[PDB]
């Protein structure tokens, strides 16, 4: 006799990495990066009109 | 809190343009520092 048993293979889903600036929600901020907001404590913006 | 106050300097080099034009006022305290100011007044000197 012969008798083995099979390994039929393996399908590993790759999560897929979305940025955020492609995307659509991303026109509705204007996002900087700011090393220091740690440091920050208060942070304003004026707004004269 | 005693919240900040409206620096002048800074203004006169703006770093945008509001588009919107729109009587302002009415959403009074979005901001902590509101001063509506009217011909001008002594407080901006």
């Amino acid at each position: 006799d012969v008798e083995f048993d099979a390994l039929l293979g393996s399908y590993c889903n790759t999560l897929s990495l979305v940025r955020f600036l492609e995307l659509g929600l991303s026109v509705a901020c204007v996002c900087t990066k700011f090393p220091e907001l740690a440091y920050m404590n208060e942070g304003r913006v004026q707004f004269e009109v | 809190r005693d919240p900040p106050g409206y620096r002048y300097a800074a203004a006169m080099v703006p770093t945008g343009s509001i588009l919107s034009t729109i009587e302002v006022a009415s959403h009074r305290r979005l901001f902590d520092f509101f001063a509506r100011v009217r011909s001008d007044e002594n407080s901006l000197y």
